[PDB]
Order: structure tokens, then sequence, then C-alpha cells
RNA sequence: AAAAAAAAAAAA
RNA sequence: AGCUCUCUUUGCCUUUUGGCUUAGAUCAAGUGUAGUA
């Protein structure tokens, strides 16, 4: 039947000449790719029989067919020594690692315990770990970010964290003395302050501008651990603690007519009032005697375009950021 | 909120809902969200039904 | 949505699966149908 | 997920599988009514009657021939240390010997799996404790070692490794089915269910104490004890912090 | 309205309110013809503490190409640079940070010896430049030129056609391609273009764009003369019938070159059928187009990440291995 | 005035 | 009147639901998008 699965996916895919053709949508051919949510997903083997095999991963066997060797046996490999040949300064030294007395689950639950992380330097997508950190008060003082390196990067280049970018704002001081503007007003080279970033509120609902929405209420208040009763016998959670009831009681310490539904605009708007006003820009004088001066590829020169941005911008008047030295 | 919260002592117990107690759930949830329309809802049904 | 109003549909759906299993079997009758539970076909019927 | 009857079955069993295994000392105890004790197979664990759930927990325990290797890492890691350690106690040369896999689970008899070479007579004192103080040097000299390693799993009412290594010694030297080469020698003894250590045995000026550091060691950093560890661990799923 | 965020790092299309200058400019476009009216949807003290105007563009978008374009014009001291208005200033560290792990920069914050150079002029977004970039040394190329010319695509290629659902996905599996959803752009791209005869009824049959997708074509055209300019030769073995290499190794190749490249956007999907960082935090979702919305895989990457009302969609779902992950970010990933 | 197998782990 | 042809009608059951119990017992479900070109 290998034949018919074979030249049915060759006709309903054969334009597959990159990867792997899906299998067929028949129901006689299954989908095995296809993910059918977990309240339809059934248990199965290596060998794809419905059975487990471990004793604390549900099974009625364990080891070996209930036993504790293995179909090639055990052979207890040879040490000889001397004082000719001695072990320690031999070159092929055999180390005796927690691996050789391990077996495949035993690689494979330690290669599941391994998981991955990102560095400390870079910052992945989604990691939101700092608010703890910061709104703790005092405690949060202490703990700074831990240079990311981007902002070392533009640390060693002339930026402090505080403060915006742009070019640098020529403004004297604020002193707390108020707002006294008798100062000399000698007006140092100021830093550019940082513009807040901006944070939607997420709009899922058709609920219209200005609208508050009805208020929501609130449920009416709400050697560590044990060994399991079982992940199908927790039923509902029916124990939480035998020495006294109910949940945790929190304690206080004290004790022309317009349309139907919308009303006229008492003032008119100022924006699309100034489109047909005169506006408040007085046109040119523009005097009798001035006259028009002016009488009535790109990618061929980018080919030869040589200039690197070294020298692309020794013309334009920039100063380069300081390198190694 | 009273009767939201006895109606939750029994069917609140995490897993193993039929259709009727997962119905409850959300029906109590929904109530909790918006609570005006509920109470209409429940004195429409105590003059009418 | 388990609920909602009933079509013409799903009414010829059900006549059909009472014709076919009866009135003591409404749970092979709702699964016939996708969006009416057992109780709700027993009612509509 | 869809399971079916004997899979949710055992998944429903496996917390009584765990509280076994935490409880198997006494669950397992030596000291019962009647029940006909039955050595599981390639293991040293003796089974008192038939309880499958204590028996499959330490199936999964000792997958895969652990007790053998047990066995022999400890007999390897010994066999190094006495490799690092031939000239303070002029040992010529060093070999660990192998013609049976069938040592490490053999409580009938045993055998001796190191031997240690004397280029002089050794004025070895009488057959004393690892940890004994008042050594009695005597007149009989010797010119060849042996060291034995015996692995137990114990229980509750039978766990003092001091009485098992030396009355496996006074039992293991008189009789004859042991094969022990020399008439001088040492059995260390290891309980695996209480993770004790001790030994019986003649020592020659020097062994002692590189014994007793070799055993530490050999205690907090085996690797094959480092998977029984592991294992004993996942199977009662209890973590440190 | 799109907006970048700059600590997490993905996008987000959510319902701004309108700003007064653009409501403005929507009442002033109904009055053209003959006098009309206006009917905004809100109350006059609503149209009261609304913003005067929108919230700048160089604010809410990712500053990673703008900082490329930057430095490729030389201007390297971007902190002090005339902005009409300067983004925020973590923004643009995140877009420094993205720079950084595509190669193109070192440590001293520079557009490099010309690996950064390459990235700097090519009209790719640079993630699959870099792949493109390290692309040679790995050898596949015109292959992944073709998926550039794919990726670098706004709308569509599929015309959605409601009226048909399995059909759909029947034409959807006619070049389907189990190792990812990039190949089967490839496939259709192989289809059009050798055995098609560049034929746009063809293309009419088959639920398909025309116009979109010839320009893709004239893109992989641009591109490979980008290319050219780069000083590689050009390895066209697609017109010759040299198949003699084995397939399975060039998909493998080629989806080992992506997530060379896409090693940032690296994800894992969970068992309640959602996707997941690596970090392990935000749910993301497969999107209702590519080609593994109900396919099973472990370790994915995807070309853009968006999110929508509520749900956060990946695009371009493509699948990887995580020891290719350890192995071709060895300083931006590290196991436990 | 002193008591300790089976179901149930499936027909070239 | 009988014999044959076709049709109708009557009779016809021509294979015309192997048992029992707590109606034997139970039984929702992935996802589903698209400011701007």
């Amino acid at each position: 039947r290998a034949a018919y699965e074979a030249d049915l996916t060759a006709q309903q895919s054969p334009y597959v000449f990159f990867g792997t053709p899906l299998p067929p949508l028949d129901p006689d051919v299954r989908d095995d790719g296809s993910y059918v949510p977990i309240w339809k997903q059934e248990a199965r083997d290596e060998r794809g029989r419905k059975r487990f095999h471990g004793a604390f991963t549900g099974g009625w066997s364990a080891g070996y067919f209930n036993t504790v060797g293995s179909k090639e046996g055990w052979t207890p490999s040879s040490f000889v020594s001397s004082r000719t040949k001695r072990w320690k300064d031999d070159p092929n030294k055999v180390e005796q690692r927690p691996e050789d007395f391990m077996d495949e689950e035993d690689l494979a639950d330690l290669e599941e315990s391994r998981k991955l992380q990102t560095r400390e330097a870079f910052s992945g997508l989604g990691s939101t770990a700092d608010d703890a950190v910061r709104a703790s008060g005092l405690m949060g003082l202490f703990r700074v970010e831990g240079e990311t390196m981007g902002v070392k990067l533009l640390k060693k280049m002339g930026w402090k964290e505080g403060q915006g970018i742009g070019p640098k704002v020529r403004r004297k001081a604020r002193l707390g003395l108020g707002s006294d503007a008798n100062i000399t007003e000698e007006t140092h080279l100021f830093a550019p302050d940082n513009v807040p970033m901006i944070s939607f509120v997420r709009k899922t609902d058709h609920k219209g501008l200005g609208y508050a929405g009805e208020t929501g209420l609130t449920p009416l208040s709400k050697p560590r651990g044990s060994i399991g009763v079982g992940i199908l016998n927790d039923t509902g959670s029916d124990d939480e603690d035998p020495y006294e009831l109910g949940p945790k009681i929190s304690y206080n310490r004290v004790i022309r007519l317009p349309l139907d539904g919308f009303v006229f605009g008492k003032e008119p708007d100022p924006l699309i009032s100034e489109i047909i006003a005169e506006g408040k820009y007085p046109p040119p004088r523009i005097p009798p005697g001035w006259v028009s001066s002016k009488k009535p590829s790109t990618a061929e020169a980018a080919k030869s375009s040589t200039l690197d941005p070294r020298a692309r911008a020794a013309i334009l008047g920039e100063k380069q950021l300081p390198g190694k030295s | 909120i009273l009767a939201l919260e006895r109606l939750r002592e029994a069917y609140s117990t995490k897993g193993r809902l039929n259709q009727s107690q997962r119905e409850e759930l959300a029906l109590i949830e929904q109530a909790y969200d918006s609570p005006g329309t509920t109470l209409e809802r429940i004195k429409r049904f105590l003059l009418t039904q | 949505v388990k609920g909602g109003v009933w079509t013409n549909i799903e009414d010829e759906i059900l006549k059909a699966a009472v014709s076919k299993y009866g009135l003591n079997q409404w749970a092979r009758v709702s699964s016939l149908l996708a969006r009416k539970t057992p109780k709700q076909c027993k009612a509509r019927w | 997920k869809k399971l079916t009857n004997a899979q949710r079955s055992g998944l429903n069993q496996i917390p009584n599988r765990r509280f076994t295994l935490w409880w198997s000392p006494t669950i397992n105890r030596a000291n019962v009514y009647v029940g006909f004790q039955v050595q599981l197979d390639l293991t040293g664990i003796f089974l008192h009657g038939k309880i499958p759930t204590l028996k499959i927990s330490l199936i999964q325990i000792f997958r895969a021939h652990l007790w053998q290797k047990i066995h022999e890492s400890v007999v390897m890691d010994l066999c190094q240390v006495f490799d690092q350690e031939l000239e303070a106690l002029s040992i010529e040369s060093v070999q660990k010997e192998t013609i049976h896999p069938r040592k490490s689970y053999k409580m009938n008899s045993s055998c001796a799996d190191i031997q240690l070479f004397a280029s002089h007579k050794w004025n070895v004192t009488r057959p004393s404790l690892l940890f004994d103080t008042k050594d009695v040097i005597e007149a009989t000299t010797t010119n060849k070692f042996w060291i034995d390693v015996q692995l137990r799993y114990g229980d509750y009412d039978s766990h003092d490794i001091e009485r098992y290594v030396r009355a496996k010694y006074l039992d293991y030297t008189t009789d004859s089915m042991s094969l022990y080469p020399s008439p001088t020698g040492l059995m260390i003894g290891i309980d695996l269910a209480y993770n004790l250590y001790s030994a019986y045995g003649q020592y020659f000026p020097g062994l002692k104490t590189l014994i007793q550091q070799a055993m530490a060691k050999i205690m907090k950093a085996n690797p094959a004890l480092y998977v029984l560890r592991e294992r004993i661990r996942k199977g009662l799923q209890l973590y440190a912090s | 309205l799109r907006a970048y965020n700059p600590k997490t790092g993905i996008e987000s299309l959510t319902a701004t309110p309108v700003s007064k200058a653009s409501a403005a400019q929507r009442a002033g476009r109904a009055g053209r013809t003959k006098p009309g009216k206006c009917f905004r949807l809100y109350t006059e003290e609503a149209y009261q503490s609304l913003p005067d105007a929108t919230v700048p563009e160089i604010q809410r978008s990712n500053l990673a190409p703008i900082i490329l374009q930057l430095k490729a014009l030389g201007i390297d001291n971007v902190l002090r640079f005339d902005y009409f208005t300067p983004p925020p200033a973590e923004q643009m560290t995140r877009a420094l940070e993205l720079l950084y792990s595509l190669g193109a920069l070192d440590d001293y914050a520079k557009l490099t010896r010309p690996l950064g150079l390459r990235m700097a002029e090519l009209a790719v977004e640079p993630m699959m430049a870099k792949t493109l970039l390290s692309a040679q040394s790995f050898g596949c190329l015109s292959e992944i030129l073709t998926i550039a010319a794919m990726t670098s695509l706004d709308g569509t290629l599929w015309i959605q056609h409601e009226g048909d659902k399995k059909k759909t996905e029947s034409v959807k599996r006619k070049f389907a391609a189990e190792e990812g959803d990039h190949l089967t752009l490839l496939n259709v791209y192989q289809a059009f273009v050798t055995k098609g005869r560049k034929e746009a009824h063809w293309c009419h049959e088959n639920m398909l764009n025309y116009k979109a997708m010839i320009r893709a074509v004239s893109i992989r055209a641009q591109l490979k003369r980008f290319l050219e300019r780069f000083g590689i030769d050009v390895e066209e073995s697609l017109s010759s019938p040299s198949v003699s290499q084995q397939p399975a190794n060039k998909a493998e190749k080629i989806q080992r070159c992506l997530t060379i490249g896409y090693f940032a956007h690296a994800a894992k999907m969970q068992p309640d059928g959602t996707f997941r960082n690596v970090s392990g935090t935000t749910v993301l979702h497969a999107h209702p187009s590519s080609i593994m919305f109900n396919r099973k895989a472990d370790w994915v990457i995807f070309h853009e990440v968006l999110e929508t009302k509520d749900k956060t969609f990946i695009r371009d779902i493509t699948r990887i291995k995580k020891e290719w992950l350890l192995e071709y970010a060895p300083d931006f990933y590290k196991t436990t």
C-alpha cells in the first residue's frame, strides 16, 4: 500500500522540489503532522503502541522486561598497572564520567532539564522581568541594569543614561531657586532630555471615545510540599489544608434640524477654519525690479561609487567617532 | 456577589467539569464582568419567566 | 457556541436523527449536530 | 489526553510507587513474620514476600546493570587511588581481578577484586575495623594483600555495616568456597540504602588513613553513586533549594 | 497604528485614538464637490483632550534599518545628529543590540570591514540580509535569494478567495513543504519561472496574484545585481539539471542558513498549541496564512511578529533545531 | 490479662 | 367454454431487528489573521 500513498502524494503535490511534501488529505491516510488538541491526543511509545514502561511514568513493567539487565549483557572492562606502565601518565586516559553509568532515558531527562535562555549582554523577545526589581523602593535603588552591551557601546561614544539623544542643548541651568531669570545665563552645553515612549492601551472592544463602560465586581476574597494524590485523582483539589478550615482570611488592623442622536457643535473646528481663511502670513512684497536669474544614470554612478563612509562623510563635514586608540 | 460566590462553591474546584458546569462557570464569570446586564436579565426573568 | 437560535437545517437533522435513533438516545442526536447539547435537542423536540 | 484503562491505572498508581520507594527500608524490612526471601536478579536486594510496587520501583531505580556498574566504579576508583599512591606504601604493581561478571550480587561467597604486591615483608596488625585506634601489630609478616568490595542494600532492621563487614570477613576467610589468594587482606563494605561504609581486615602501616581519605572521596564523588542518587531523586521528586 | 516596543521587541498594531490634525483632515475630505456634513462619533468634549498631532513615526518604529542607513551615509554619531524630533533614548539601544547581533557592528559601535557595508546597502530587512551574506560561505545562495525576493513583499501572493476553503488548502498544498513556509514560496517561484513560462492565467487557476510577484522577480534580479557588486560570483545552478546533490541536505542547508540568520526570532511550540519565546514569557500564535497553522513542530523561526487586537501572531513559520541555536548564536544564547 | 494466583497490566 | 399473451386483484413472508444489567456505563473544545503600498 506504499505505492498508493506514494503516487497519491505525487498527484496531490506534484511540485515539491524543496522540503518534504505533506501526506494526502484522505480519510484512508492519517495526518501525522497535524496538531490534534490534547484532549484528543493518545499516549504512544516510540513503537507506536499505547503503553507505558516506567515505574514512575505509569507502566506495569520496568527495565528490560521486569529485569534490571540488558540484552547485550554486561562486561567488566579490565585495569592493570605497574611501576613501568603507570596508569596516571598514560596518554589514553579514559576518564570515569557520569555518563558511562547512565541510560538513554537518563540522558533524555538531562537534556530536558537543560533549558535555553539568552545571554546577559543581549535582551530577548518579550523579556519582562525588571518590574519586580524596580517596583521595590530602596531594594531597587541598588540593583541597577546589568549593562546590556548596546547601552555600553552607546556609553563609549558619548552617551549617559537618564537623558535623550540629539544635538546638545544650550540652556543655562535650573538650580532649584524657583524660576529666577537673574542668572548670568552663560549657557553651558547640556544634553537633550528623554522624551517618553508610548504605550497604547489594548483595544478589542468597539466602545467609543470617552466611554467609561461597565465596571466589574470582584470575587468575595480568597520540608515544603507533599507526595501527590495523582494527576487524575486531584479531581477538584479536595485537599487544601486539614489543620484549619477554609481559605486564608485576610484581616484589617482598624475595625437646520440635525440628525437623530447628534448635537450641533457650539464652536466650529479651527483647523478646518484656517483652510478658507486668509491665514496669519502676509505674502511677500515683491517690488518691481527683481528678475529670475535662471533663464528658461543613478545605477551607473552607484556602480562607480567608490566613496566608502570613511571618505563619504569627509566631504559632509561630520566628525567621526573615536576608534581604537 | 453572594449569589455567585455560593454558586462557585460547587464548581470552582478546578478540574473535571462536564458541559453544564463549564457553561455555569462561563455564565458566572460573565456576570462578574458585567453585573448590570446580569441584574437586568435576572429582574426580567422574575417579571416574565 | 453551545446554544443559539434554531435553524431549519438543524431542525431537519434533528428529525432525521430522531428517525434513525429514537427518543431515548439524545447524545447521538446531539452528536450529529454541532452547536446543541442533548438537553437542547430534547427541549427543541 | 485520551488514555486507555491500563495507562490510566498506572498513572493513578505512580504516587503509591513514590510512597513505597520512600518508605522502602521499613517496608522491605528484614524481620518479617513469614515470607519467602528471594534475591532480586542481578542485584543484591533481598525481597521478603511479593510487593509488586516496591519491586517495580527498585527495578526502575536500578536499570541497566547499575549494581554491577556501582561495584565496577568503586573498584576502579580505588584502583586509581592505589595507582596515585604506589610510592608512599611501597606498592609494586596494582591490578584488579576479573573473571566472573557476577561477583557484585553474590551473597553466598566472594572473590578478591583488588590485589597489591609487596616488595618487602609488611608487619600487618590484627584484623580490625576501619576506624579502630587500638591497633596491635603482631610478629606475622606478609608479602601480598587483597582488597575485596562488598555492596549491600540494607533495611531498617539491618543496616549496621560494621557488623556486616566483620561477620562477612570472619565468614568469608574460614570458608573454602571463597578463593582469596593471599592470607592477609581487607574487605570494605558499602551500604547503598543508607550510604554507609566500613571495612574489616589487617593493615600494613599507612593503609588505614589512605583508605579513610579514599573512601570519603568515593562516597562524595562516585559517578555511579551519582547516577543512583539522581535516579532516586527523580523517583521521589524530592528536590533541594 | 504600529508601535515597536523597545523592551520586549515586538510590534503592536493597536487602535489609537485619532489626532486633532488627522480628524481635521478626515472632516475636510468630505466637502470637496458639494457642501457636505461631518459625523464624528464622539462627544464635543472628547474632541478636547485628543492629541494635537500624531505620535512621531521615528518614535514608534524599529530604528535598526535607520541606524544602518545613517552609518551607510557615514554619520556614525547617531547620538549627535540633527533629528527633527529625537527618538527616545532606549529604542535605539535595542536597535544597536539588534545590529550587533546581526554581525554588522563591532564592539566599538562602528560599521565594520564590508560585512557591515554589505548589510548597509541592501534594501532588505537586515536579518535576512545577514542571512544572504552568511549564505555564500555555506553553499546555497540562489535559493534564499529567491526567498529574499518573496520576503520583501507586502501584499500576499495568494488571492484571498473566501468562496473556496478546501480548494485554497489544496492549492496551498500543491506546493507545500513540511520543512517550513519559506520553501513553499521558493517552490511557487520556481514553478512560475522555470516551468510556468511567466504565464498569468496559470497563476489565475493557482489562486495567486501576478503584479506583486513579477515585481518580486524584478526584486530578485535587482538583489542579484546588488550581490554582483558585492564581488561574490553568482552560482545559478537552478537552470542546470545537476540534481546529483541530495535534496534533504540542501533543504536543511537552506534552513540552517536561515537559523544562522534568524536566531533572534526563535520560538518553541507548547503543548496547548501556542508558541513561546526563548525567555518563556509571552504567548505567540501561528498566523493563519502560514503553512504551519495546524502542523506540529518543536522549534521554529518566524519572519516577523505582529500584535493584533489581542493575539500576537508570527508569520512565515520555519522548522529549526535547538542545537542550531546553540551552535550559531554562541554569544546570544547559552544553555543552563 | 495482649487480634501476617487470577481478573490485571491483549491472531505466517 | 377452454388454451396462451399482457395487465390488474386477492392470497403471499417468501432473508423479511440472537439475549441479559446501573436507558450496562460514559462522552464541550485548539487556533483562525490582515494601519500603511
